[PDB]
Parts: C-alpha cells; sequence; structure tokens
RNA sequence: AGAGAGGGAACCCACU
C-alpha cells in the first residue's frame, strides 16, 4: 500500500534484509513492511540504525514481483511490492543473524556489488 | 566545419590561395585625360 | 569642471557631473545637447 | 535570385497602371523587385458576409439545395474563391452589384466583381492584398465626370467635397487586375468617345491620365516617352540617389550618411506629377546651363566638364553628415566602460592621437575640427587584472573614420533603453564638387 | 490589422483547457494603448525621442482574461506585450496633428510615415508577392509525368493554420500506361499530409458519394457532351474495385504522412485529413462534405477543360493571380505564431503549477518577451 | 520474461519519477485503468532516463501517460537489449577529504577531529576568500589582521575566529562538514599538501635489460607500455623476434656515453652523459655543469633532446607668413624644422615651417 | 619622446 512508499527524498534508508527503501520516519512508525516480525525494529530507533543501511545504489519500484525477471535476479519475487534497493552496503550483527538462523531464516547478503 | 572552410568560393583554396588580398594597391575612380600618353596614368598625390 | 548641457525640449541649460544620470531639472527630459565649443573657429570664405 | 529563367522577371501585360514599367533595380534583381504605380492602391479587404447576405436576398440558389441538372445552364458564382451557389440570370445581377458599388450601399469600393462571359462564371473577390487603381466610369460614350464635379472639386476646403465624395457619386471606381480582363478601357476621352471610323464604341471605363501608370521615381523624368526604356530605368535607379534635402527636420535627426545640398532648386522643366510627390518642396538637384559640345577632351566617355567659378559660387556644394553612437555597459564588474578623457600614464593601449580635443567628459564639443584617426569619443573599459600592477583600465574609444574629416556638427547625450549613458556625435563635412 | 485582425487572432485561438478540477483560460477583449515609455513613469514617447534614444516606438497591448475553475474570475487589462507602431497610423501619437504641432514635436509634415522605429532604426515592410489563395489554377508540368496539373492554394481567412495546397493531376502517358491494359490517362490527387497519388474517384467515394453517376454529376455538369465523359472514363474505371465509403477512407488513410496503426485510428486520421486539411476555404464542419465535393468536382472539371483546351491554361505571372502581403497580413502571419507560442508557454506554466496542487499566478504565466 | 525499456526523463529527478510511478501504481491498482507494467528502475548513477519493465511498448506508453517528467520519451520507447539487461543492475565501486559543495569544492581538507555522532567531522581548510573586499578565488593563508581591519561579520578570539557565514578558523579553517558531504575514500594528497597540512615509468624508445630469468642480460628498446604486467616487446640486439617481459623483470639499463635525463627526485630536469655503470649507482655529468650526479638506474630515461638550461603637438596655431597666412589649424605632427597643420577651413592637412606659425 | 592596430559571423541596399 501507500504506507510502504517513502514520503520524501531525505534520510532514505535501505533495509539490510530485504533491501526495503523507506524514510527513517516510516521505519520508526511501521518497522519493516516485509519481515518486521523477524526483526522487530518498530518502536526502537537503535534497532533501525542496526538493521538498515545508509549506503545504497539503485532503486527498483517492484510493482508485480510475481511476473518480474528483475525479481528473479534480485531474489525478491516472494516478497511484497514496494521500493527495493539494488546494492546495499552494511551487515547485521552476529546476534541478529544467529537469532534469525535459530528461527530458520539464514541471512543472505543483498550486497550484490562487484567490488573491484 | 573544416570541409566547409575549404570547399567554398570563400574558402582556403580559391578565396585565400588563388585570389588573396594584396598590399601596395589603390582603388579610386577614373576620369578622362587626353594630355598624357597611352602608357601614363595620372595617380593622385595622397595615393602616391 | 561641470559640463553645461542644453536640456533638449526645455532648451534651458544645466550642469552635469561624472557618473550622473542624464536628467533635466525642469521636466526630467532625457536628451541633452552639448554646448558649442569655446575655442575659436576660422573659416576660409571659399 | 540568380535564376536563368526570364518569365518571373519580364514586364507582363497586367503590370499596366498598377506597377511602374520603368523603375526596377537593374542588378541581379530585374523585374523581381518593383515599384508601385502612383494611383495604384492595394485593397485592404473586408468581410464577405454582407455580400453573401445580399446574394441570398436575391434569387441565388445555394449548393446544398440544388439539383445537379440545372447547373450547366446557369452561372456559377464564387466569393473569395469558395463556390457559394448558382444564379440563373448573370445580367441584372452584375448590373445590380455594380449599381451598389457605384453607391456604396452594401459592397465596399475595394471589392471586385468579375463576370466570366465565355465560361459561365461570376467571381467576387474580397481578399486583402489585391492591387487596384481608380478609373472613370463611361456610361454611354459619355464620361460621368461632369462639369459640376469639377466645379465642386476646385472649391475644396469650402464645400468639403473630397475624392471619397466622387467615389460615392458613382463617377470613379477602383478596378483590379482581374476586372481589367473584362473592361473596355478608354485611354483619353478627347479621342475615344467622338464618332469616327469606330474602333469599338463600347467603352466601360476611361483612364484618368496615362501619366499615372508610372511610379514615383519615373514621374520626375521630363518627357520620359521621348527617351529609351533602359534610360528611363537607369534614371529611376539614379533618382533615388541624387543629393538633396531628404527631410525637413534633418537638423534634429541623427542619421548616418546624411547627404544634403546647399541650394537645391525645383526643375524648370517639370511634370504635373511632381506637385503630388512634393518634389518642388524637397528637391534634389540644381538647374544648370549645360552645353552639349566636344571640347578639350575631358567630357570624352560619359564625363562632364564643370565650371570652377560656378562651383565656387555654391554650385552643387553639398554637406555630408555622419553620426557616431556609443554607450557604456554596466556589467559584472570585470569590464566597465565609462566616458572619460583617457590619460597616457593611467590608461593602457592608448593609440597615438590627439586627446586634448575631448572635453572633460570624454566627448567633443560641437564646432571642433576633426580629421582621420582623431578621437571623438573618449571611453575607457576597466581591466579585471588591475589588482591580479600600476597599469589600469584600457582604452576602448571610437575614432573618427579614417580618410574622412570635418567639423563636429552637434553632440547629444542621453540614456538608452537599458538606462545606460549613451552619446551620439554628428560630424559635418561639406563636399565641394571636384 | 491592429483594429480588426489582432482581435480576430485572439478570438480564433481556442480557449485552452486543463483537466483534478479542470480550468480553462479564454481571451475575449483586447486593448491597444498609446505608445509609452518608462523603473519610470508612464509618459507619451514621441517618435523622434524614440529615434534619438534608440528606443522602439511600440504601443503596449492589454487583454482581459477569463478563467473558469466552475469558479470564474475575470482579469481586465492584463499586459500581453508591446507591439511596434508605424508612424502616421491611427494609433500613433501624431495622427491628425496640424503641421504647426508637428513642427513643435520636431517632426516634419513632409514625412509620409509608414515605417516602424525599432531600436531607433526606421524599418519598412516591403510588400511580398504571392500566388492568390483559394483560386483554382491549371498549369502544365511539361517535364514531369503529368500532362495538366491543377492546384488550389486553399487558405481560409482568419485561420491560424497556413495554406495547404491540393493538387489534382492527370497522369499523362499519352499512349499506354506502360502496361498491356492501362489505356487512358488517370486523374490523381495530391492531398496534404498524404504522400501517395490518391485517385480522384477514391476521394469522391470517401466523401460519401458511392454512385459513379453522382460523381459524374458533380464532375461533368452536362451529360450531352460524350467527349468529356469519355476522357474521364479511364479515371472512373481505375477505382471500380473500391465501392464503399469505408474502404475508400481506408485507402485514403493508407500511405499518409502519419501512417495508420490498423483499420482503427486510420479511418479517423483519413476523416481528419478530409475534414481539416484539404479545402478549408469551403468550410470545416460536419455538413461541409457536399460543398467540398462540389469544389473538388469544379477542380476536376476545370482540369478536364484545360485538357480539352476549351479554357486556356493559367499564367503564373498574370497579376490577377497574385496577392500583395502588406504590413497587415505580414504582421498577422507573425502574430499568429507568436500568440500561439505565448499560449503554449502559458500551458507549460499551468502544467507545472497544477501538479504541485497549488494555483498558478497568471501574471507570471503570460511572459511578455515572447510576444514583444 | 518482460523486457526493460528506456524512457527519457528530467535530469536530476529520476528517483522522484520512480516514487511518483509507484504511488500512481498503488493509487490505480484496484481501478479499471491498471498499470500493466512490472517494475520501474531509476539507478543511482545513470542520470537522464529511467527504465520500465513490461512485455509491450504500448503498456509502457499507457502507463507513463499523465507523467510530465517523462514527456520527452512519451512518443517513442527504446528497449534495452536482452544480453544487456544484467548491466542495468550491475553496480561497481587524521585523514584527508575533499568537500563536495560550496566554494571549497574538491579542496584538500585535513580531518582534525572525527565527531562520534556520525553526522559531521571537523576539517582543516585553506580559505578561498577575498576577505570581504571584492564581493559586495585561489587558496591563500588565513589573514586574521586583514579581516579585523576590513570589518564586517567577524569575531576574534585571539587566533580563533568566526567570519562570513559561521566559518570557523584558528591560527587555518576548522569547520564541521557532513560525512556524506565529503569523500572519505580516494584522496591521496601530495607532498605539497603535506607541507600545507612502487611506480613504473617505461617509455617507448628507452633501453632496458633483463635482470632475472632464462632471458637474462638481453638489452632491447621499448616498443609499448602497459600498467602493471606490461608484456613488453623489446627489440633486442641480434634478435628479429619480439619477446615478452613484465615490469618486475626489467630495469632501465643504459650503456656508458648516451643521452640521459632524470625523471624525478632531486636531479630532475637535468641532462647529460653517464660515465661508468655500476650495480645500481649510475654517475653522470650534466650538459650545464661538470658536477657528478649519481642516480638510481630507474631514474634514467633515453631522450635525445637538447637541454634547456613635441610641445607644439595639439596646439592651435596660426600661419603668420606665406601663402597660407591667416589660417587657423591644429598641429598634428611637429619636427625641429617643419610641422603638419590640420586646417580648420579646408579638408586638407598641410605642412609649414615653425617660423611661419604663431600660437593662439 | 613610454610605438600598434585585432573583433568574428550573419543579412539588406545600391555602385560599374
Ligand atoms: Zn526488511
Ligand atoms: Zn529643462
Amino acid at each position: 500500500a501507500l504506507e510502504t512508499v517513502p514520503k520524501d527524498l531525505r534520510h532514505l534508508r535501505a533495509c539490510l534484509l530485504c533491501s526495503l527503501v523507506k524514510t527513517i520516519d516510516q521505519f520508526e512508525y511501521d518497522g519493516c513492511d516485509n519481515c518486521d516480525a523477524y526483526l522487530q525494529m518498530k518502536g526502537n530507533r537503535e534497532m533501525v540504525y542496526d538493521c538498515t543501511s545508509s549506503s545504497f545504489d539503485g532503486i527498483i519500484a517492484m510493482m508485480s514481483p510475481e511476473d518480474s525477471w528483475v525479481s528473479k535476479w534480485q531474489r525478491v519475487s516472494n516478497f511484497k511490492p514496494g521500493v527495493y534497493a539494488v546494492s546495499v552496503t552494511g551487515r547485521l550483527p552476529q546476534g541478529i543473524v544467529r537469532e534469525l538462523k535459530s528461527r530458520g531464516v539464514a541471512y543472505k547478503s543483498r550486497d550484490t556489488a562487484i567490488k573491484t | 566545419s573544416l570541409k566547409q572552410r575549404l570547399k567554398g568560393k570563400e574558402g582556403r583554396v580559391r578565396g585565400n590561395l588563388m585570389g588573396k588580398r594584396v598590399d601596395f594597391s589603390a582603388r579610386t575612380v577614373i576620369t578622362p585625360d587626353p594630355n598624357l600618353s597611352i602608357d601614363q596614368v595620372g595617380v593622385p598625390r595622397s595615393i602616391a | 569642471q561641470p559640463m553645461i548641457y542644453i536640456c533638449g525640449e526645455c532648451h534651458t541649460e544645466n550642469e552635469i557631473k561624472s557618473r550622473d544620470p542624464i536628467r533635466c531639472r525642469e521636466c526630467g527630459y532625457r536628451i541633452m545637447y552639448k554646448k558649442r565649443t569655446k575655442r575659436l573657429v576660422v573659416f576660409d570664405a571659399r | 535570385r540568380d535564376g536563368k529563367l526570364a518569365k518571373p522577371r519580364q514586364l507582363h501585360n497586367t503590370l499596366w497602371g498598377m506597377v511602374c514599367p520603368a523603375e526596377t533595380p537593374e542588378g541581379h534583381a530585374v523585374g523581381l523587385v518593383k515599384n508601385l504605380a502612383l494611383m495604384a492602391y492595394i485593397s485592404v479587404g473586408s468581410q464577405p458576409s454582407p455580400i453573401l447576405e445580399f446574394l441570398e436576398e436575391w434569387s441565388m440558389e445555394n449548393l446544398e439545395e440544388i439539383s445537379p441538372a440545372a447547373i450547366a445552364d446557369a452561372t456559377k458564382i464564387f466569393v473569395n474563391g469558395c463556390w457559394v451557389g448558382i444564379h440563373k440570370d448573370p445580367e441584372q445581377l452584375m448590373n445590380t452589384l455594380r449599381k451598389l458599388r457605384r453607391q456604396m450601399d452594401i459592397i465596399v469600393s475595394e471589392v471586385s466583381m468579375i463576370r466570366d462571359i465565355r465560361e459561365r462564371e461570376i467571381r467576387i473577390y474580397t481578399d486583402a492584398g489585391r492591387i487596384c487603381r481608380p478609373l472613370l466610369i463611361v456610361e454611354k460614350q459619355k464620361l460621368l465626370l461632369k462639369k459640376r464635379h469639377i466645379d465642386q472639386l476646385k472649391e475644396r476646403e469650402y464645400n468639403n467635397y473630397s475624392w471619397q465624395d466622387l467615389v460615392a457619386s458613382g463617377v470613379v471606381e477602383y478596378i483590379d487586375t482581374l476586372e481589367e480582363e473584362t473592361v473596355m478601357l478608354a485611354m483619353t476621352p478627347d479621342d475615344l468617345q467622338e464618332k469616327e471610323v469606330a474602333y469599338c464604341s463600347t467603352y466601360t471605363h476611361c483612364e484618368i491620365h496615362p501619366s499615372m501608370i508610372l511610379g514615383v521615381c519615373a514621374s520626375i523624368i521630363p518627357f520620359p516617352d521621348h527617351n529609351q526604356s533602359p534610360r528611363n530605368t537607369y534614371q529611376s535607379a539614379m533618382g533615388k540617389q541624387a543629393m538633396g534635402v531628404y527631410i525637413t527636420n534633418f537638423h534634429v535627426r541623427m542619421d548616418t550618411l546624411a547627404h544634403v545640398l546647399y541650394y537645391p532648386q525645383k526643375p524648370l522643366v517639370t511634370t504635373r506629377s511632381m506637385e503630388y510627390l512634393r518634389f518642388r518642396e524637397l528637391p534634389a538637384g540644381i538647374n544648370s546651363i549645360v552645353a552639349i559640345a566636344s571640347y578639350t577632351g575631358y567630357n570624352q566617355e560619359d564625363s562632364v566638364i564643370m565650371n570652377r567659378s560656378a562651383v565656387d559660387r555654391g554650385f552643387f556644394r553639398s554637406v555630408f553628415y555622419r553620426s557616431y553612437k556609443e554607450q557604456e555597459s554596466k556589467k559584472g564588474f570585470d569590464q566597465e566602460e565609462v566616458f572619460e578623457k583617457p590619460t597616457r600614464e593611467t590608461c593602457q593601449g592608448m593609440r597615438h592621437a590627439i586627446y586634448d580635443k575631448l572635453d572633460d567628459d570624454g566627448l567633443i564639443a560641437p564646432g571642433v575640427r576633426v580629421s582621420g584617426d582623431d578621437v571623438i569619443i573618449g571611453k575607457t573599459v576597466t581591466l579585471p587584472e588591475n589588482e591580479d600592477r600600476r597599469y589600469t583600465k584600457r582604452d576602448c574609444s571610437t575614432f573618427l573614420r579614417t580618410s574622412e574629416t570635418g567639423i563636429v556638427d552637434q553632440v547629444m547625450v542621453t540614456l538608452n533603453q537599458e538606462g545606460y549613458k549613451f552619446c551620439k556625435i554628428r560630424v559635418r563635412s561639406v563636399r565641394i564638387p571636384q | 490589422f491592429i483594429q480588426m485582425s489582432v482581435q480576430r487572432i485572439v478570438e480564433d485561438a481556442p480557449p485552452i483547457d486543463l483537466q483534478p478540477p479542470r480550468y480553462l483560460l479564454k481571451f475575449e477583449q483586447i486593448y491597444l494603448s498609446k505608445p509609452t515609455h518608462w523603473d519610470g513613469a508612464p509618459s507619451p514617447m514621441m517618435p523622434n525621442e524614440a529615434r534619438l534614444r534608440n528606443l522602439t516606438y511600440s504601443a503596449p497591448l492589454y487583454v482581459d482574461i477569463t478563467k473558469t475553475v466552475q469558479l470564474q474570475t475575470q482579469h481586465q487589462k492584463t499586459f500581453i506585450g508591446k507591439i511596434p507602431i508605424m508612424l502616421r497610423s491611427t494609433y500613433c501619437l501624431l495622427n491628425g496633428l496640424t503641421d504647426r504641432d508637428l513642427c513643435e514635436l520636431n517632426e516634419c509634415p513632409l514625412d509620409p510615415g509608414g515605417y516602424f522605429i525599432i531600436n531607433g532604426s526606421e524599418k519598412v515592410l516591403i510588400a511580398q508577392e504571392k500566388m492568390a489563395t483559394n483560386t483554382v489554377y491549371v498549369f502544365a508540368k511539361k517535364d514531369s509525368k503529368y500532362a495538366y496539373t491543377g492546384e488550389c492554394r486553399s487558405c481560409l481567412e482568419n485561420s491560424s493554420r497556413p495554406t495547404s495546397t491540393i493538387w489534382v493531376s492527370m497522369l499523362a502517358r499519352g499512349g499506354q500506361g506502360a502496361k498491356k491494359s492501362a489505356i487512358g490517362q488517370r486523374i490523381v490527387a495530391t492531398l496534404p499530409y498524404i504522400k501517395q497519388e490518391v485517385p480522384i474517384i477514391i476521394v469522391f467515394r470517401a466523401l460519401g458519394f458511392v454512385s459513379d453517376r453522382d460523381i459524374l454529376e458533380h464532375i461533368i455538369y452536362d451529360f450531352e457532351d460524350p467527349e468529356m465523359m469519355e476522357m474521364v472514363k479511364p479515371s472512373l474505371d481505375e477505382a471500380f474495385v473500391i465501392q464503399e465509403q469505408n474502404v475508400a477512407l481506408n485507402f485514403i488513410g493508407s500511405r499518409g504522412a502519419k501512417p495508420g496503426v490498423t483499420k482503427e485510428k486510420r479511418i479517423k486520421y483519413a476523416k481528419e485529413v478530409l475534414q481539416k486539411e484539404m479545402l478549408p476555404h469551403v468550410g470545416v464542419s460536419d455538413f461541409c462534405e457536399t460543398k467540398k465535393a462540389y469544389f473538388l468536382g469544379y477542380m476536376v472539371h476545370r482540369l478536364l477543360l484545360a485538357a480539352l483546351g476549351r479554357r486556356e491554361l493559367d499564367d503564373r505571372d498574370h497579376y490577377g493571380n497574385k496577392r500583395l502581403d502588406l504590413a497587415g497580413p505580414l504582421l498577422a502571419f507573425l502574430f499568429r505564431g507568436m500568440f500561439k507560442n505565448l499560449l503554449k508557454e502559458v500551458r507549460i506554466y499551468a502544467q507545472k503549477f497544477i501538479d504541485r496542487g497549488k494555483d498558478f499566478n497568471l501574471e507570471l504565466a503570460i511572459k511578455t518577451r515572447i510576444i514583444s | 520474461d518482460p523486457n526493460l525499456w528506456t524512457v527519457k526523463c528530467k535530469i536530476g529527478e529520476e528517483r522522484a519519477t520512480a516514487i511518483s510511478l509507484m504511488r500512481k501504481f498503488i493509487a490505480y491498482q484496484f481501478t479499471d485503468t491498471p498499470l500493466q507494467i512490472k517494475s520501474v528502475v531509476a539507478p543511482e548513477h545513470v542520470k537522464g532516463y529511467i527504465y520500465v519493465e513490461a512485455y509491450k511498448q504500448t503498456h509502457v506508453k499507457q502507463a507513463i501517460e499523465g507523467v510530465g517528467n517523462l514527456r520527452l520519451g512519451y512518443w517513442n520507447q527504446q528497449m534495452v537489449p536482452i544480453k544487456e539487461m544484467t548491466d542495468v543492475l550491475k553496480v561497481v565501486k587524521k585523514s584527508w577529504v575533499r568537500l563536495k559543495r560550496g566554494i571549497y569544492k574538491d579542496d584538500i581538507a585535513q580531518v582534525d577531529y572525527v565527531e562520534p555522532s556520525q553526522n559531521t567531522i571537523s576539517l582543516k581548510m585553506i580559505p578561498r576568500i577575498d576577505y570581504d573586499r571584492i564581493k559586495a578565488p585561489p587558496q591563500r593563508l588565513f589573514d586574521a589582521e586583514k579581516i579585523r581591519s576590513l570589518g564586517g561579520d567577524v569575531a576574534s578570539d585571539g587566533d580563533f575566529l568566526i567570519f562570513e557565514g559561521n566559518r570557523y578558523s584558528r591560527k587555518f579553517l576548522f569547520k564541521s562538514f557532513a560525512m556524506s558531504a565529503v569523500i572519505t575514500e580516494g584522496v591521496k594528497p601530495t607532498l605539497s599538501e603535506l607541507e600545507k597540512f612502487r611506480e613504473h615509468n617505461f617509455q617507448p624508445g628507452d633501453n632496458v635489460e633483463v635482470c632475472e630469468g632464462e632471458l637474462i642480460n638481453l638489452q632491447g628498446k621499448i616498443l609499448s607500455v602497459d600498467g602493471n604486467k606490461i608484456t613488453i616487446m623489446p627489440k633486442h640486439e641480434d634478435l628479429k623476434d619480439m619477446l615478452e617481459f613484465p615490469a618486475q623483470e626489467l630495469r632501465k639499463y643504459f650503456k656508458m656515453g648516451d643521452h640521459v635525463k632524470v625523471i624525478a627526485g632531486r636531479f630532475e630536469g637535468d641532462t647529460g652523459l653517464i660515465v661508468r655503470v655500476e650495480e645500481n649507482f649510475v654517475i653522470l655529468f650534466s650538459d650545464l655543469t661538470m658536477h657528478e650526479l649519481k642516480v638510481l638506474p630507474r631514474d634514467l630515461q633515453l631522450c635525445s633532446e637538447t637541454a634547456s638550461g613635441n610641445e607644439l603637438i595639439g596646439q592651435t596655431v596660426r600661419i603668420s607668413q606665406g601663402p597660407y597666412k591667416g589660417y587657423i589649424g591644429v598641429v598634428k605632427d611637429a619636427t625641429e624644422s617643419t610641422a603638419r597643420v590640420e586646417l580648420h577651413s579646408t579638408c586638407q592637412t598641410i605642412s609649414v615651417d615653425r617660423q611661419r606659425l604663431t600660437t593662439v
């Protein structure tokens, strides 16, 4: 819905898990629109700073991931429509990754950039 | 362009190499005079 | 030092200054006419 | 230009009376550029709606209410090119339209009706751009310009009887080029309305005067019909070049290349048409006692021997004015023009000329002799690197045009459109005929 | 020009509409003031002063605005721009002034006027010749493949769009048409915005006239001269395959300057071309089908007369076939494009300032430089 | 799979175009005019145009209708080729930084103190100011006395100072600037910036030898050059073939008695001849002086160029004697004997003796 | 006694 779309260009941040791009206000008020139940960054700014990225390259307005080859290449076909990031710089701490793995969610990096 | 700078009648080959401006030349109106020889031209002082 | 200009339509004269906008004092007419020179002129009557 | 064909350049037959046959630029633009005749007038055009209403008032059948069987036995009628319908009786319709044009009831005088008689057509043109000329109207082999019209026309400014009143009287009317194809035009009334071995005896219009077929510059030629046509064309080219008083207020105008004459004269041998070009009020030339004689050999091949004493008496001694305009530019502080007397120690790049002729504001006071490469406008533009030493603003001054000399006539100082100071200097140089 | 044509241009421009709540702008009544200069106060600028100071002797042009957003608001006397005035006009300062008054203004009574003062320079609009519009002409392209070609540079008066010449040509090929079946000469028409040689009968069918008898009625007005009917017979027999108005219009839409997509959007383009491109002087309306058919039949009939010689060919240098564009028509032709450009800039400004959700500022919408 | 289509957009407003398209898609996803496109791509560094993912061009045209920022790609669309679709999403990648915006753009700034709030850092800069004298500029030292003399927005705290838009300086600017407003990776200042706050150079025509390997002691002239592993093609003595050598294997060896130049160091700019070639100490004598210059073998190159190493002027006069007596003129040129006089009456300048002239 | 010059392009009217 419109609740996922960022409201302005300032302080745009991409998620470290699903590369969801939202403003800091939307992360503070809604958390993650895909996997907040696995992260629980709603109601905590420090969790957002630890689970979101300040450096991202490229945006994708994924509207219909069920019939998108881009979603196949970016592995976001099973998610919800929204604004996604192509390249994400950052990484979750080991505690969050281990907690996700204990819940059966292995953390695949969204850093698909060609580093030299 | 360079081709347009060379191809014309105002270019380098005709306009500058073939027919060019020259020093030591004067241009003024002619008026008749029957009191000088056929190989004599009466030029003004300010030209000379 | 000031230059006297004739104020166009006004036909009156006034002083002018360097870097002074060109305006008459009577009606602000923009066109000024410089006065005739003070040095002598001599004409051969030919 | 530069076309090898001749049909667009030739003097077509329909150029009679509308455009001068002699005047034209004789360079590579012969016939292309033309000069309008004297009485010729370009119709400014009006709306065709009153004409359509008048046609619908009479028995004209529109295209959307006709059978395609009764079309060929009647005349197709056009307005401004568009076909408006049919009419059964072309006569008494052209008569009615002309009767309204000789009275200015509905149809304007500029509008033209043309009845094609060989092919059943009648076209009415109300366009803006048609070229017409007034002609007399010949009812019977009698002119409609009676003696009473002349009596009321001589006493102008008293009866307020103008040319428009004569147009309203149904005596003269404007005939355009289309209508000239369907008019029988009398040249002069003293010859083409008296009974003889009859030529046509069916005249409709009469030419006012044949001298009105010429232009403005071909009208100042005395006896132009006795000359050869190329000579008339060349005189038409030269007539727009003769020195003279081009305008009455030339002392106010800051014109560039103003050529005026000391003692212009009206021609002793003149035409009637010069009274209407006002050539006797702003003439160009002097009546001279010429002699056509072979002599010492200086009037050999298109040259003339002049009289030195006559020239010393003011014969053709003209005066040539040339204006110089210059303004300063307030810019982004990198270059700043300003009118001032430049100094050798202060200004840089100052050309070697006399700068003491200038006044304190960098301009010449009127009445000062100047010659070639003499400064007339002292203007200096600042240099951005004066700090980036001891050498400051550079000279940007307009000199007097080289190989020219004369006295400065008058100088005007004002502001331009942009509000910057702006000066014009008109320099006067008399030109004795040599 | 400045009394009637400028108002005609303003009124003949459509009221621009923007679709969100819609709003449309309309200009109805124009105002032409006296020449005036200024920063400074409004004062009458005498032409000699404009000549000396290198000014432009131009009079300001106002107009009233009416916008309906509907919520309508009017705006009287909005400054459009300055238009130059030639001297001794009816809107110049020295109109009807006595010679004494002219001499007081340093203007001579001898000056005939008729010239503009632009940046202090006196400009003369030289009258430009042109072929007379809305008039049928029959010429002979003796070098081309056409024996006799007819044309009509049709241009409706007080129409912003320029002229659009339609040609009604007859393929010559005096003998065979380079075939074992093409006997006679076929009449073919060059329509505006259509790149192929469209047959005459195709156009007549496309105008809603299916019968050959009706088309022959509109072309040849006498059925008792078999020679002209025999001459038009090959052109009539070229297009007996196409019999419907739908198929005729489809063939009209084929090979256009803007080609059609399918049967759809190409029927409409052909209808648009036949409605607003060819023959605007006979009318641009839904009921002007038969009037356009009558005039096209006249063009074909005149071409047949030229091919017969019953009427002589037309001369390009006959001065009954020419018009003289004076300052009026020339400035009108200039003002059409520049007024349209001003409308385009206003539309761009409105498009920018409706997508922000706010209301546009109309004084900033009309920029005066594009018109002056 | 759908394909990507290029749509030209307004420059600098591509991300906003993607946001607006997403909002439009969500606003019309339940209506009777749906957006049948699949995704919209606005890359980080691709400026000028965006991408639309769809199976048809008509879908793209009907989806971008009503968007004014894409009106320059509304009539025609260009499809990204099939093999190039992966290049769309392909992304490549007490210190010193260089400021991004302002008048200090790309100027060397010494990172003085890193504020742990991750918002701004203190930077040491050289002011590009005119000290409020021209504006109503190159780098020069901060003159506190000049800015105290000229006045204006200035506050003094000894050597600490605040001036002209809250610019903080001390002794040298010390002002905070954002981390995202500076580049903290890839500055590499020079030695002159150190005072303010390996390498390979092989050239064609130079002579090199081989120091190691099976092709040792083969001297050849350089043909080409590359970055790190050159794979050179040297023209050896008595060998018509071209072999291959990297940079680490070669060395700038020069025979005794040849043109030599120095590329860098203390001896740069000087030329001359070498005398005796040792293991690495190569001694030479200059073309200017006869002083011994000992250089590394790498600091030598083979270049065959020669080493560098009157009062009457403008005075209104009156001819008081001769045929022209009584004429008033202005002296244009003057000599010891004669002087040219611009006559006020005639259109002619004539020369007369100074003894015949009388000034006004 | 302090010593050189620059614009450039475009388009109109004529001149032989
Ligand atoms: Zn997420
Ligand atoms: Zn005054």
